[PDB]
RNA sequence: UAUUGACGACCCCGAUUGGUUCUACUACAGUUUC
RNA sequence: ACUGAAACUGUAGUAGAACCAAUCGGGGUCGUCAAUA
């Protein structure tokens, strides 16, 4: 690795983020492709022609996650979930999901969890000393947004297949 | 030589996301797949003009002086969506440094002395800026029913909140030029299809859009076609461009963040709206500007309310709005018609018919038009063209009658004639 | 066989579209030395 | 029984055209609840 004091350490950091961002985007595409993984990660599932929850309920969550720019915005997303969880008719919309509301609560509030689902070996993608811990803290919110965005897209375009049978 | 220039966004401001939708011309509702979003650099962002010019002759080319005059006039547009609100730039603080690289005193100046200043005003005095033909349309209007475009997603105390945008230090409510263009285009097409009795129902949305005259005014998608063994592009840019319209009212960015994050409609929302409306101690005036409304769906057998169907709207009942700016590029149409200014009259005739309906409340704007919003009163349309051809020169007018009776009857009767002659044979008018 | 005896609020957003279509490289310089 | 020299992968080219954040919904209203003697 580059020594921490090295003058090009600022330039290496630009290269690493680029290599990490593309790795996260590629891995998020693969994980959305399989219905067992979308169910593992968010609890979402397809049951016949039906979607659990409705695509409108996924879309509503996703619109809030757009505001998750930083870890200190996780108040925004957890605030949405508690208000949802407090209204009986809305909480039951997410019954018949695999624990979906807790899985979303965890993904947003447990800072380690996104990286375990992505499960990327970042060692070939980093060159700065202490680069891994820094980049994880910086790119966390973006990885969460990318993975949730990918999963809902992959869900909908498999829902279209079950629909069109 | 033109360098890359980094954009410095204003303080605290950030990249905005603009939502977009395509509305099916038959059902009047969002078309399937036609939902998109665009990141935009907010208004008032700055970047450096980074030009260098290597003169082999003496002096400075007059066309290059006209260019800099055009930048200072703000006549140049940059980037995407140029017809739909975006892209206008204006130059400030122009500075000219000359290095006489042909001579020793000049070549060392390049290496050391940082050059010789020129007074721009001395060049700016030796030329007349020749603006190209255009017709500016300014519509002065006020909301008769609350006018808003809906925000990107549901709120806490209020589900449906108005769209706002940063404009320097403050946020303002905004109606995007995309929205104003889209309502105008829809009425223009309905007029054309009505005249021809051409149905729109069997066409998909990209084919629904593609009809005569509107293909030139509002523009068409790029689409290559081997139409006759010859290969041709159907795409052309809109000769008609529309600006974003902002509210006269403004709020500090945190003052609106207090509204977005209120959670009790009768609780902490009331302080936030008293703040933002500018009546921090007088809610009965605050709610004459932004008024929360509640709605229910009432179940048809039981009455009462349908389970779950309770929702609320922050209605900008009293927000005052600045005049809408529409810019018609007469040069771009005239190029489409291969110069023939006779061919402008059907396109100009269509545009005036669209504006007649706008002033007659036939074109509502924004969210909820069928649900208690969106109807506008137009007080005045000002038509202000530059370098118009002499037979269109009567357009330069301020109109206050909705029925165009402020345009000369001989001119309105001339346009009616060219229009009627096109109705009798609605050819592709740019087909040479 | 038909008595016992008076309280109490509810809904809190729901459904959906989440990108569609076109352009995907085009001209060249292919060795130079009056 | 002698290293060729000298030579900018460069020049021209706006990630752009078309696209409505939109459709539907009265801030509404009556009998229930408990089981025995
Ligand atoms: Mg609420
Ligand atoms: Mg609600």
């Amino acid at each position: 690795p580059l020594p921490t004091n090295h003058p090009t350490q600022d330039y290496a950091r630009l290269i690493e983020k680029a290599a990490w961002r593309e790795a996260i985007q590629n891995k998020a595409l693969a994980l959305a492709s399989s219905r067992a993984k979308r169910e593992e990660i968010l609890g979402i599932k397809i049951m016949g022609k039906d979607s659990q929850p409705t695509m409108t309920q996924l879309g509503g969550f996703r619109s809030v996650l757009k505001r998750l720019h930083s870890r200190n915005n996780r108040d925004i997303v957890t605030g949405y979930l508690t208000a949802l969880e407090q209204v009986s008719n809305r909480k039951e919309k997410w019954s018949n999901t695999s624990q979906g509301l807790t899985k979303i609560r965890n993904l947003v509030t447990q800072e380690n969890l996104i990286w375990n689902h992505l499960d990327i070996d970042f060692s070939p993608l980093t060159i700065t000393q202490n680069g891994v811990n820094q980049l994880k803290s910086e790119l966390w919110a973006e990885a969460v947004r990318t993975l949730v965005d990918a999963i809902i897209r992959g869900h909908k375009r498999d829902l279209e297949k079950a629909q069109e049978n | 030589i033109v360098d890359d220039a980094v954009i410095h966004i204003p303080n605290n401001a950030d990249v905005e996301i603009r939502e977009g939708v395509g509305i099916d011309r038959h059902f009047g509702t969002a078309a399937n797949g036609f939902k998109y979003s665009r990141a935009v650099i907010p208004k008032g962002s700055k970047f450096k003009l980074p030009l260098t010019f290597d003169s082999q002759d003496d002096g400075l080319p007059n066309a290059l002086i006209q260019l800099l005059c055009a930048l200072e006039a703000g006549d140049i547009r940059l980037g995407a969506a140029k017809t739909r609100g975006l892209g206008r730039i204006k130059l400030d603080d122009l500075k000219l440094k000359s290095f006489a690289l042909d001579k020793p005193e000049g070549i060392f100046s390049a290496l050391l002395d940082q050059g010789k200043k020129l007074d721009w005003n001395q060049l700016k005095a030796n030329v007349t800026y020749q603006s190209p033909p255009y017709l500016g349309i300014s519509i002065t209007w006020n909301p008769k029913d609350p006018v808003m475009v809906k925000a990107e997603g549901d709120g806490l105390a209020i589900d449906i909140l108005p769209l706002v945008s940063q404009v320097g230090s403050d946020v303002r409510f905004v109606i995007p030029g995309s929205s104003i263009k889209g309502i105008l285009r829809t009425q223009a097409e309905r007029i054309i299809r009505t005249i021809c009795q051409s149905n729109g129902s069997e066409k998909n949305f990209l084919e629904q859009l593609r009809i005569n005259l509107v293909n030139e005014l509002f523009g068409s998608a790029s689409l290559s076609q081997k139409q006759n063994g010859k290969d041709i592009d159907l795409g052309k840019i809109g000769a008609l461009a529309v600006n974003d319209c902002f509210s006269s009212l403004s709020m500090t960015p945190d003052q609106w963040k207090a509204v977005e994050n209120a959670t009790e409609m009768t609780g902490n929302l009331q302080p936030a709206l008293k703040q933002a409306t500018g009546y921090p101690n007088n809610i009965s005036q605050a709610y004459k500007v932004l008024q929360p409304a509640m709605h229910v769906a009432v179940d048809r057998w039981t009455g009462g309310a349908a389970e779950g169907m309770l929702y609320s709207v922050l209605e900008p009942i009293g927000v005052t709005w600045e005049p809408i700016q529409v810019h018609l590029d007469i040069a771009r149409l005239k190029n489409y018609y291969h110069g023939k200014e006779e061919k402008l009259k059907p396109a100009i005739a269509l545009l005036l018919l669209v504006l007649r309906d706008l002033a007659n409340k036939k074109i509502p704007v924004g969210y909820g038009t069928n649900r208690g919003m969106g109807t506008i009163t137009v007080s005045q349309i000002t038509l202000n063209g530059k370098a118009l051809p002499t037979e269109l020169e009567p357009l330069n007018k301020t109109m206050t009658c909705p029925n165009l009776t402020d345009l000369d009857e001989a001119f309105r009767q001339d346009l009616s004639t060219a229009w009627k002659e096109w109705i009798a044979d609605p050819i592709d008018l740019c087909q040479q």
